[PDB]
Order: structure tokens, then sequence, then C-alpha cells
């Protein structure tokens, strides 16, 4: 009624007050905080692995794969440059049909970037083969088009041990696999090598294991986590299937230092911790988030550190080494002991984030309002 | 120290 609008107004106040108190506390909570309004909101964020370090400078140049979300206008695949100590610029804009749901670089050659669109084709771009400045026609000339899905989705994951092997999750209940290793010179469209059909609802994410080249995991709106092996001759049924959450599962992340461990994040407002050797039993539930979680990512530097983000506008950082520690009921009120940090700088749903791989503790998070933040919590919070 | 606490209370 006019009650819906009283609620909206109260809620604006709430967000605004929260952002005021956050802003006053920044000098105590961060070693670094940069905020940039992008031209459009980005649904995706990934640091590229390279870092250039010009002579005589007190800063290094890092890079970010980003995207746009615009209804009416021309969308772009984007690469931005960030300066960090020992400011922000766009460097390439590539025409993209529709918004960029996810964009991810191939480890074995990070010029190569795969995207997910609102259409069913999964696109591959080589950004060294497009002009810095996009043709005004607005035509999307991707280097490959990968076929197999019937709908859009998010999950996208390159195999870091088998060059060119890409996995994708879709709203069509399907995971697709491609091998773009070796692609005939007259060939631009590539068909799926395998399609996995074990889910019975929207498949939200997929990821390759980091050491075992055949292994990968998936999560879906059927509330299941599925562990799959590509060596198997049955693609309708995973090696393992667990009932992970009490609502949709949106994300997963394998721990890069602990080969049996992974985390999942869900609309049930939790992150779950898992051990592949025994999937019946969830190891742990990380609770603190107030609404649906969309992204989960392990720290690339510390085996016990994990972070998650989503709809409640927060990005939480966790440390599993503190699970079980006792606490005064005063500390207990703020959250459990494994919650290290609540990033409170965004005033909209967080869509994606990425841990910087060359600068420990630096994270890039992006929200629906068009804000990009590059930040780093204060050292004394994770050390002594 | 209570620098920990502030970290878990960004909105206070």
């Amino acid at each position: 009624d006019k009650e819906a609008a009283f609620d909206d107004a109260v809620e604006e106040r709430v967000i605004n007050e929260e952002y005021k108190i956050w802003k006053k506390n920044t000098p105590f909570l961060y070693d670094l905080v940069m905020t940039h309004a992008l031209e459009w909101p980005s649904l995706t964020a990934q640091w590229l692995p390279d870092v250039t370090r010009p002579e005589g400078k007190d800063f290094s140049i890092h890079r970010l794969v980003l995207g746009t979300h615009t209804s009416d206008e021309q969308n772009h695949l984007v690469i931005a440059s960030v300066q960090l100590p020992n400011k922000i610029e766009i460097e390439i804009k590539i025409n993209h049909e529709g918004e960029v749901n996810r964009a991810r670089y191939m480890p074995q050659n990070p010029c190569i970037i795969a995207t997910k669109t609102p259409s069913s084709d999964v696109l591959v771009f080589d950004y060294t083969k497009h002009p810095s400045k996009p043709d005004p026609s607005g035509e999307c000339n991707p280097d490959l088009r990968l076929r197999g899905h019937q709908k859009e989705g998010y999950g996208l994951s390159w195999n870091p041990n088998l060059s060119g092997h890409l996995l994708s999750a879709s709203d069509d209940h399907t995971i697709c696999l491609w091998d773009i290793s070796a692609v005939p010179k007259e060939g631009k469209v590539v068909d799926a090598k395998t399609i996995f059909t074990g889910h019975t609802a929207v498949v939200e994410d997929v990821s390759w294991h980091l050491l075992h080249e055949s292994l990968f995991g998936s999560v879906a709106d059927d509330q299941k986590l599925m562990i799959w092996d590509t060596r198997s001759n049955n693609t309708s049924k995973p090696s393992h299937s667990v009932d992970a959450h009490t609502a949709e599962v949106n994300c997963l992340s394998f721990n890069p230092y602990s080969e049996f461990i992974l985390a999942t994040g869900s609309a049930d407002k939790t992150v779950a911790l898992w051990d592949l050797r025994n999937l019946k039993l969830k190891l742990h539930s990380f609770e603190s988030h107030k609404d649906e979680i969309f992204q989960v990512q392990w720290s690339p530097h510390n085996e016990t550190i994990l972070a998650s983000s989503g709809t409640d506008r927060r990005l939480n950082v966790w440390d599993l080494s503190k699970i079980g520690e006792e606490q005064s009921p005063e500390d207990a009120e703020d959250g459990p002991p494994e919650l290290l940090f609540i990033h409170g700088g965004h005033t909209a749903k967080i869509s994606d984030f990425s841990w910087n791989p060359n600068e420990p503790w630096v994270i890039c998070s992006v929200s629906e309002d068009n804000i990009m933040q590059v930040w780093q919590m204060a050292e004394n919070i994770y050390n002594d | 120290s209570e620098t920990k606490r502030a970290a878990r209370r960004p909105y206070k």
C-alpha cells in the first residue's frame, strides 16, 4: 500500500545510518580503502594474475576483469587497472551482447577470458585481439561461441591442469564441458564434449578441484552439492551427492591448500564446510549473514581464511582456526568466534568479489549500485 | 584487544 513505501523509506534510513558509522570507523578497521563508481554495475570481478612494477615508483599496477549490467545500452567486457602501494582506470572495453554474468580468465593464458551472457552461448574472448576502443556499431565478435546449453547461468570454471577445459552451469539444470585446446582454423562454434545431467533444478555454480584434474564440484537449487569425476562413463549421476543446505546453493570453493576441503554458500544464509572423504557429515556451519549468500572464496594466501558475500550487503571473512574457542556472551552477540571481520562498505547487494593474488588481504568487491571497492583490513586484526 | 570487537561491529 503506502506501507510498502514507509518500509522502503525506513530501510533507506537504515542503510544510510549504517554507512555513516562504517565510514567513521574506516581508519581503525582498514589499512586500505578505495571506492570507485563504475559507469555501470558489474556482476563479476576477478583479479588477473600479473603485476607490473614501474621503476622508481612507490606503487604497483594490478588488473581486474570486470563487466557491465545495462538494460538499454551497450554492454562491455572490461579490464581495469588499479594502483596499489608497496587510483583506477578502464583500459579495454569489449562489446558484449547483454550483461556479463561472469567473466573468468584461463590460468594457462590469461589473455583468454570466458563469459556468461543472458543468452545460452558461452563466449570466449582473447582481449589482445580486440581494439582498445570498441567499434560503435556495438557488434559482439567473440573468438569462440560454445554451444550446449539452452539457457543462461553463472557457474564457470577453467581447469588449471588441463589447458582449455571449461565447465559451465546453467539455469537449464545442466553442466557443460568444452575442450577448446585445439580448434580447427575454420571453426568458431564449438560443441560440448560432455553434458552432465544429475541436477533437477537450476545449477548455480561449478568448480574444478585444484590438484585432481578429473574432479569437480557443482551446486544447485535442488539444495545439493555434487562431486563429479570426468573419467566416469555415466553423466546422469555424480560420484557423490549430498544434501548440503536448507535452500538453494549458489556457490562453492575448493580450498587451495587442503585438498579434502571445500565450502558452499546458500540462500539459507550459511556457509557450509565439507570434507570429500566423508560427505554425509557437514564439518561446520558458518553463521552471521542476514540474507542469501551468492559468493564464497578461500584466501589464496592462508589455508584457514575464507570469505563470503551476498544480498545482505556484507562481505564476511572467516578463520576456521578459531572454531570452538570460548567467548564472553558479549563477544558471542556479535557473532561466532570464527568470524574475523565484517566488511560494511557497500550499500547494495554484493554481486562478486576476488582476493588479490599478489597482495595479501586485499579484496575487490563489486555491488549492484555500480560501486567497486578495493580494500584491505587492518593488520592487527589478523596478526598480533 | 577490543580491536577484534570493532572488526565484528562495523555498524557501531
